[PDB]
């Protein structure tokens, strides 16, 4: 694979731009936060007398 | 024919620009929609 | 509507950039890829 | 390690300058030189 790509730089630069294009894309679409969905989830009760 | 079309060369990039100022032209003026809306045998009246 | 609207350019822009990476590949140059691409508005004219 | 075996030996065999045999970087003008010089001496008393 190595030797492949030396004779063919054009191809090389090729995949790493469309790797960079779709991380660029990717960045846009991304949320945002401090932390992920990490805490365990909890359910309530609420009654009244 | 394509033998004489590679001689002449300048002729065809002209006639090539025309083409793309046709499509231009015909892409602008024609109008845009969605999905078309579809007889299906069935309909509604309103009455109010 | 208010809601996006308007999508179409910005997908249709790295389209035309990816397929051009894809012909670089193919053909191992950066000028080739362009004879092949030119032949889109052929297509178009006749639709419209 | 794809970008290593891909991009990283199509640079190295299109965008780096022919170096002569037996240049370390040791005539060098400036600090590069006392560096190059400073780690080709550390690296015989590192292997000693
Ligand atoms: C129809 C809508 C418009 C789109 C047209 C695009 C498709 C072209 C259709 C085929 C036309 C082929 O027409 C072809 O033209 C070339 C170039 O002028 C002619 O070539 C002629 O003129 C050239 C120089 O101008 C001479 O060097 C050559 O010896 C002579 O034969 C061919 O004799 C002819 O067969
Ligand atoms: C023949 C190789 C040409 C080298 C130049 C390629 C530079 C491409 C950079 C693109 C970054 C988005
Ligand atoms: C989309 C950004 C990359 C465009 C290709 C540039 C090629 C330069 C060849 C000299
Ligand atoms: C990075 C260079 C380290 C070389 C150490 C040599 C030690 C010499 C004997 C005390």
């Amino acid at each position: 694979m190595p030797n492949f790509f030396i004779d063919r730089p054009i191809f090389a630069w090729v995949i790493a731009i469309i790797i960079m294009l779709a991380g660029g894309l990717a960045i846009l679409k991304l949320p945002v936060a401090q932390y992920p969905t990490f805490a365990p989830p909890a359910v309530t009760i609420s009654a009244s007398y | 024919s394509v033998g004489g079309i590679l001689r002449s060369t300048g002729r065809y990039l002209v006639l090539y620009l025309i083409i793309v100022v046709g499509m231009a032209y015909l892409f602008v003026r024609l109008p845009s929609s969605f999905l078309p809306d579809e007889d299906q045998g069935v309909f509604m009246t309103m009455v109010q | 509507e208010r809601l996006s609207g308007n999508q179409a350019p910005s997908l249709y822009a790295i389209s035309l950039i990816v397929v051009f990476l894809c012909l670089a590949a193919l053909y191992e140059s950066w000028s080739i890829p362009f004879s092949v691409m030119l032949v889109v508005p052929l297509g178009v004219i006749g639709a419209l | 390690v794809l970008v290593a075996l891909i991009l990283t030996p199509a640079l190295c065999a299109t965008m780096l300058k022919p170096i002569a045999k037996g240049d370390h970087g040791e005539g060098k003008k400036g600090f590069f030189g006392w560096f190059n010089r400073m780690f080709e001496k550390s690296t015989h008393h590192y292997t000693d």
